[PDB]
């Protein structure tokens, strides 16, 4: 077969810049195509052979490349173009596809708005509880959350849940699960979730003591 | 408008076999050439084969040559994988996808439908639990649902039947040490709208059949 | 800096059970799988079983069935390893790899990425620490001897990286293993600073300094 | 499942010589076979992947070819970095399976070891036991003769050898032989030498001392 050896694995930029993505054919081919897929949806047609904008693709797309090098160009970077880009050759038996360029929008930073969720007394019942903690529209993605239990350190009973950069405002969401049995749960009063940002000059930290509504 | 959709995604034991269907609508069903493409989450595109709805003349990839097979009901405009002795490393977001010759030679997969989940796993099928993530007394406040102890993916958060939208996130599903899949949705609203307009989630995990509506209340 | 982490090196008796632990750093863990690798003085290289890292189902060879259990615990990017009812046919090094599949799941089983190993000895005998005599000449050497199990650490002084030559140890008659280790001076006027041999056995929280006259 | 055979045994070449390894199987495996370099007390690290694919970082004087059952592997330009041993295995399907490998000496010219010899210490010998080292410094090649002689009598079986790993600088190996006898019989006899045979020496070289302190 014929491997697509994309360039680079991922990349960010700022709105209004001119992004290139290279790709790589094993053997000389004519033309490539390009697929865009978005989080959570299928790979969709960006550009054909050689260089035609499929349906509802704006002008600032655009495929070059001869011999084995091939390119594709966003002249002018807008939010909603984060997401995996695709070469793929067709001159071939089998069709195949480069692994992937992941593009990240980059805009201004932005602190996280943290939530603290206690466990609901309907999930006590079950036997378990779960303390969710939540940190909103923030930019860039790196976030450190820790939790505090009776000012103790917790480490390996807590889960993070990442969102894909936003469309419209390009930020992500965070959330963390903080997982205890009824009965470890029932031993401890204060619950803590310190947030730690790029754009938050000092942690933040959002707490609760059992059962204070 | 041309629209393929995808069925029969789901749990899978290893060794054990599935069958995909596409159905194909808004077009000559028997004018195009429809293919498989696969995609393990996290990872790229994968060419599995290709058929010939007007004659049912097949082409496969040489790796699924064997285990592989690919099948048409023209009269159903309906197209078919069939896998065989599936392993471990056969998880992937199964797609089928339209292809058009615009050209000699020149031709491109101009319509994708939206993929079905294959799940190759030795577990058994759980429904998941719905919680409530009360808001709780800045001009707003944050609410949501765990959706907790579920296998395999996917499940479908929707909030208030579809009618809220914006600023509704629904986390990615995390496999806790369980061996379980868990996530949670949650919506920012104004804090006014709080006592006055209520809130739904709307879950369901077609792999159980379980379709739960969770109204979530301050207290 | 993308790496596999392991464990300690484990001492363990018939019938015990073990579990060794693999964390990732530097990429997305749950985007490539993780295997399992046994190397044995001699034999070496069997591939025991893999994991797909996003459903957490394990792939056993059958030579590795039963007793032998794959897990993983993502929010700690951590791959773990679990022998049961030990076996002294277990001894060996297990190393945890990383799959470097970018483009999908067909082949995975070239291991880009490695971790460091860890080795396990079987058996009944307790932890012996050693005990080190000088190897004086009229070419400096010291004799760490009868210790169990490995390993052992020699170096000189801390910060003498001159023609040292810490050969490999030797399982004798006894059981114990025994090692010199040796090294080279200006072989003339060199007796005027001070040589210590810095000898650590972690298994036995013995740490000895001896100072060649 | 699929078997990986691998040859030679164990090869040596000089620095600047090309090498080959050759490693077949025993099915069918199109292009999915990878190549790996350890130097034991490290992991693996890859070469070659998908038969001809260099990995990350790994020289450009390493190629791979083949398909199907038979495999090579080359290394142009031989360095010292390039000491160790080699394995190849298939990715093609579970169960993966690996090459029973091969294992490479560089070349130096000739070398005469510098052998020394060491009594019993003082302390080992008030604890009841008395173990004689020789050291065999730093030559080439490997193959070495090491015999014990008390007082022109050869010891049997009471000898262990320690070979070190081949230096990733001048490449040249190490020696160590020890002969293990009792307070009690290190008591009783004088002469204790080392007799050391080697490619590099016309006469096999002895090293010898008087019981004790003198």
């Amino acid at each position: 077969d014929i491997q697509m050896t994309q360039s680079p694995s991922s990349l960010s930029a700022s709105v209004g810049d001119r992004v290139t993505i290279t790709c790589r054919a094993s053997s000389s081919v004519s033309y490539l195509h390009w697929y865009q897929q978005k989080p959570g949806k299928a790979p969709k047609p960006l550009i054909y052979a050689p260089s035609n904008l499929a349906s509802g693709v704006p002008s600032r797309f655009s495929g070059s490349g001869s011999g084995t090098d091939f390119t594709l160009t966003i002249s002018s970077l807008q939010p909603e173009d984060f997401a995996t880009y695709y070469c793929q050759q067709w001159a071939f038996n089998p069709p195949t596809f480069g692994q992937g360029t992941k593009v990240e929008i980059k805009r201004t930073v932005a602190a996280p708005s943290v939530f603290i969720f206690p466990p609901s007394d309907e999930q006590l019942k079950s036997g378990t509880a779960s303390v969710v903690c939540l940190l909103n529209n923030f930019y860039p993605r790196e976030a450190k959350v820790q939790w505090k239990v009776d000012n103790a350190l917790q480490s390996g009973n807590s889960q993070e849940s990442v969102t894909e950069q936003d469309s419209k405002d390009s930020t992500y969401s965070l959330s963390s699960t903080l997982t205890l049995s009824k009965a470890d749960y029932e031993k401890h009063k204060v619950y803590a979730c310190e947030v730690t940002h790029q754009g938050l000059s000092s942690p933040v930290t959002k707490s609760f003591n059992r059962g204070e509504c | 408008e041309v629209q393929l959709v995808e069925s029969g995604g789901g749990l899978v034991q290893p060794g054990g076999s599935l069958r995909l269907s596409c159905a194909a609508s808004g077009y000559t069903f028997t004018s195009y050439n429809m293919h498989w493409v696969r995609q393990a989450p996290g990872k790229g595109l994968e060419w599995v084969g290709a058929i010939y709805p007007g004659n049912g003349a097949t082409s496969y990839n040489q790796k699924f040559k064997g285990r592989f097979t690919i099948s048409v009901d023209k009269s159903k405009n309906t197209l078919y994988l069939q896998m065989n002795s599936l392993r471990a490393e056969d998880t992937a977001v199964y797609y089928c996808a339209r292809v058009v010759y615009y050209s000699a030679s020149y031709w491109y997969f101009d319509v994708w439908g939206q993929g079905t989940l294959v799940t190759v796993s030795s577990a058994s099928t759980k429904g998941p639990s719905v919680f409530p993530l009360a808001p709780s007394s800045g001009g707003t406040a944050a609410l949501g649902c765990l959706v907790k102890d579920y296998f395999p993916e996917p499940v479908t958060v929707s909030w208030n039947s579809g009618a809220l939208t914006s600023g509704v996130h629904t986390f990615p599903a995390v496999l806790q040490s369980s061996g379980l899949y868990s996530l949670s949705s949650v919506v920012t609203v104004p804090s006014s709208s709080l006592g006055t307009q209520t809130y739904i989630c709307n879950v369901n995990h077609k792999p159980s059949n379980t379709k739960v509506d969770k109204k979530v209340e301050p207290k | 800096q993308i790496q596999l982490v392991q464990s300690g090196p484990e001492l363990k008796k018939p019938g015990e059970t073990v579990k060794i632990s693999c964390k990732a750093s530097g990429y997305t863990f749950t985007n490539f799988g993780m295997n399992w690798v046994k190397q044995a003085p001699g034999k070496g290289l069997k591939w025991m079983g893999w994991i797909n890292t996003y459903t957490g189902e394990p792939t056993y060879s059958d030579d590795f069935k039963g007793r032998f259990a794959l897990s993983l615990e993502t929010s700690a990017s951590t791959a773990y390893l679990q022998i049961d009812n030990l076996k002294n046919e277990d001894m060996g090094t297990y190393f945890c790899a990383r799959e470097g599949n970018l483009w999908g799941n067909y082949a995975n089983w070239f291991f880009d990425v490695w971790g460091a190993g860890t080795t396990l000895t079987v058996s009944s005998a307790s932890t012996k620490g050693p005990s080190v005599y000088p190897l004086a000449p009229s070419a400096l050497g010291c004799l760490v001897k009868d210790y169990f199990p490995e390993p052992v650490t020699v170096s000189w002084n801390s910060a003498l990286t001159s023609g040292v030559h810490t050969f490999p140890a030797v399982l004798q008659s006894s059981g114990l293993y025994s090692l010199s280790s040796v090294v080279t001076v200006p072989s003339s006027s060199a007796g005027t600073q001070s040589y210590i041999c810095n000898v650590n056995h972690a298994p036995s929280n013995t740490k000895v300094d001896k100072k060649v006259d």
